């Protein structure tokens, strides 16, 4: 379906195949995109189930189960790119001995697009695609999300890692309380609470912990993306949309009368581009999609009548992610908002 | 916080008759409720953890029932052992809340 | 040096209940899943159940579904397996073998001693 | 059978420190979250905190400025400190745990209750 | 799942001889397949953990080809201590069928 972002993602391993892990290390910009188009496009290669086989609870066992993994031609297209070089380096990879950036990344993104967990077991097992136990299949469900999270945690912890980042899909999601995974990971482990280990992760959680994934009422902007969907009523960091897999050319959708800027690109003099909204409706962004080493995805909320102690999220400098890996911050001790002229309005 | 809302705040029915208490949840909770017993002078016990799923030691009148933003317990068959206060608990989002305990008693 | 020891073999009547249990050691036991494979005597390896890292995630064997369940304290270190409904089908040696992950496949790379089970009277 | 006992002192005054402990007996900390719970008299029900036995803590943002929730698992005790009581904290303290289930935020057991006054 | 089914289920070879068990699946497995040795009396040992891959401390005169649906185990010389059971066992899905072992004897 798409060769060109199978083509990325192998030349951005074989370049970052040696690349160790420091303790500074994040993901750069290119790799990121990278890897967001990696996900999005396996996710794009089966965009319904099927009738046969329809889940009747509706959780996405198209990306979930194994019966719709082996069916998926991008997954087979990445596993055999070019007689399978990444394949055959997939498999001497593990949890425990990965030292270098391309193999962190290469052994998160396959096992996420094939369809398995860390430990080996799948997502959700072929016999339970048709099945009504909402609790089983929400515990499988919410477990994938976990072990992604905790897999990606106690490799930070084991190589002493800060801001390395890929996110659990949004489609992991269904029926998962943002809080509840929160603390299972970080009330069972407190070896993360480390201000030096894995922030992006802990900003992440903990902002699907303080926001829930539907509010009914207290929704101001909405995306849907192969109908999966999510809803904000805050400034969404990059970090989010990026680990959601939530491109700022998707669907949004807009509740209030509030104005939302939203980050499209990097433009020279180190600056950002945004469009500017106001009206109620659908959020149309027509400029031309951006390139892997300049976009971006972040929406700021201008809205005044919210608490204060959320409000850092739509800071400039937390906002959009920083090139420079030991710039980047994660939390209000370290938020700041400065350096709007370099900023530029498209529209 | 999701504020619990419990409505009738006291009801009297009949021994044998069907007690129903209903808890509102502010915004919505899916299927995260808990419905316990307090006895006067008790600390309070858990009769139901989920919206419909009965805690052992339990007996098997009292029903579970609703999931979102209502929900009910009932009482099939009322019992002199039944006087209490009924609280709901909801597990969704931090703090954990309580809502304001409904009497049921004999008439 | 990785360890599994295993213990609660013995002999029980048909349909009545047993609980294996297998104390792992050497290794960090919450970050690892397990699993549990029985030998009938004379016949092949068959796969019993998985549990995950923290145990909420599990699956048993088609013909072992819905009267096992395999559970684990991580505080203690121990597996345990517990057994319903035994039928004589069921008298094998069991193995805790712990799985080492290698892509999106494993191997058992630590087996337990061997705990007999004997369904008979 | 788990036992869940309440313990400290029953009358502090305003402004000072409160100090409740609670006992599990028959059973271990080594695997469960532990809660503390208060009733206002005649009132209702109002959660604290809880701590797991690693250590984490999570507080009630109503008061999570003067509340310290402890455990000891070498004595089979964990315990609560309140900072500056108020005449509003005059309540019955219960020491919970939870269901040792899939589900872990729900609580099965309780102790007796221990009020303090102020 | 996938049945694993080996042949021959009873091979005789005499020392420094050549053996070739092979291995077939139902599916498609894409070289996720480990043997095991098992002496009698004692619990599986892990002697290739991966298509044509050793594990620490094997002899290499194990050896190993396929490429899903087919794969297969050779001993160039086989010594004393290599007459025992081998299982040969998938593990692209869970379950992760065994296989039905095959017997070395000496002839």
């Amino acid at each position: 379906v798409n060769v060109a972002s199978i083509t990325a993602f192998k030349s951005m391993i074989d370049e970052t195949w040696d690349k160790k892990i420091e303790a500074n290390t994040c993901i750069s910009r290119k790799h990121r995109n990278i890897i967001h188009e990696v996900i999005r496009d396996f996710m794009k290669a089966y965009p319904k189930m099927d009738e046969n086989r329809k889940s009747p609870l509706g959780a996405p066992m198209q990306w979930l189960t194994q019966y719709y993994i082996l069916k998926n031609e991008y997954h087979k297209t990445m596993l055999a790119y070019d007689d399978g070089s990444l394949n055959t380096k997939f498999k001497t990879l593990n949890i425990y001995m990965i030292t270098n950036v391309g193999q962190y990344i290469l052994y998160i993104v396959f096992c996420i697009i094939s369809g398995k967990n860390h430990d080996g077991t799948p997502y959700i097992y072929d016999s339970e695609i048709t099945s009504n136990d909402k609790n089983l299949i929400n515990d499988r469900i919410k477990y994938a999300c976990k072990q992604i999270l905790h897999g990606q945690l106690t490799m930070a912890l084991r190589i002493r890692n800060k801001f390395m980042f890929i996110g659990s899909p949004m489609y992991l999601w269904f029926n998962v309380n943002g809080s509840h995974v929160y603390h299972e990971i970080y009330d069972r482990n407190v070896g993360f609470h480390n201000k030096e280990i894995g922030r992006l992760l802990y900003a992440f959680m903990y902002y699907l912990s303080i926001s829930g994934r539907f509010l009914n009422d207290l929704a101001l902007l909405k995306f849907t993306y192969l109908g999966e969907s999510w809803t904000f009523s805050l400034s969404v960091p990059e970090y989010i949309l990026y680990g959601l897999g939530y491109s700022v050319f998707d669907t949004i959708e807009k509740f209030s009368n509030d104005a939302i800027l939203v980050y499209i690109r990097t433009n020279n003099r180190n600056g950002y581009d945004y469009a500017e909204f106001n009206k109620k409706g659908i959020v149309k962004v027509t400029e031309d999609k951006p390139d892997n080493d300049k976009r971006i995805h972040a929406i700021r909320l201008i809205n005044y009548s919210s608490d204060v102690q959320h409000i850092h999220f739509g800071f400039r400098n937390t906002l959009i992610i920083d090139n420079e890996c030991t710039s980047i911050q994660s939390s209000a001790e370290n938020a700041t908002d400065t350096g709007h002229h370099q900023d530029s309005k498209i529209n | 916080a999701i504020q619990m809302t419990q409505s009738p705040s006291s009801v009297s029915a009949s021994v044998g008759d069907r007690v129903t208490i209903t808890c509102r949840a502010s915004q919505g909770i899916s299927s995260w409720l808990a419905w316990y017993q307090q006895k006067p002078g008790k600390a309070p016990k858990l009769l139901m953890y989920d919206a419909s799923d009965l805690q052992s030691g339990v007996p098997s009148r009292f029903s579970g029932s609703g999931s979102g933003t209502d929900f009910t317990l009932t009482i099939s068959s009322l019992q002199p052992e039944d006087f209490a206060t009924y609280y709901c608990q909801q597990a969704n989002s931090f703090p954990w809340t309580f809502g304001q305990g409904t009497k049921v008693e004999i008439k | 040096e990785v360890q599994l020891v295993q213990s609660g073999g013995g002999v029980v009547q048909p349909g009545r209940s047993l609980r294996l249990s297998c104390a792992a050691s050497g290794f960090t036991f919450s970050s690892h899943g397990m699993h549990w494979v029985r030998q009938a005597p004379g016949k092949g390896l068959e796969w019993v159940a998985v549990i995950s890292y923290d145990g909420s995630n599990e699956h048993y064997g088609d013909s072992v579904k819905g009267r096992f369940t395999i559970s684990r304290d991580n505080s203690k270190n121990t597996l345990s397996l517990q057994m319903n409904s035994l039928r004589a089908e069921d008298t094998a040696v069991y193995y805790c073998a712990r799985p080492f992950s290698y892509g999106a496949g494993y191997y058992f790379d630590s087996w337990g001693q061997g705990a007999l089970v004997t369904v008979s009277s | 059978q788990v036992q869940l006992q309440e313990s400290g002192p029953g009358l502090v005054k305003p402004s000072e420190t409160l100090s409740l402990t609670c006992t599990v007996s028959g059973g271990s900390i080594s695997n469960y979250y532990w809660s503390w719970i208060r009733q206002p008299p005649g009132k209702g029900l109002e959660w604290i905190g809880y701590i797991y036995y690693i250590g984490t803590t999570n507080y009630n943002p109503s008061l999570k400025s003067r509340v310290t929730i402890s455990v000891d698992t070498s004595k089979n005790q964990f315990s609560l400190k309140l900072s500056s009581v108020t005449a509003a904290d005059t309540a019955v303290y219960y020491c919970a745990r939870h269901t040792d289930s899939r589900a872990w935020y729900y609580f099965d057991y309780w102790g007796q209750g221990t009020l303090v006054t102020v």
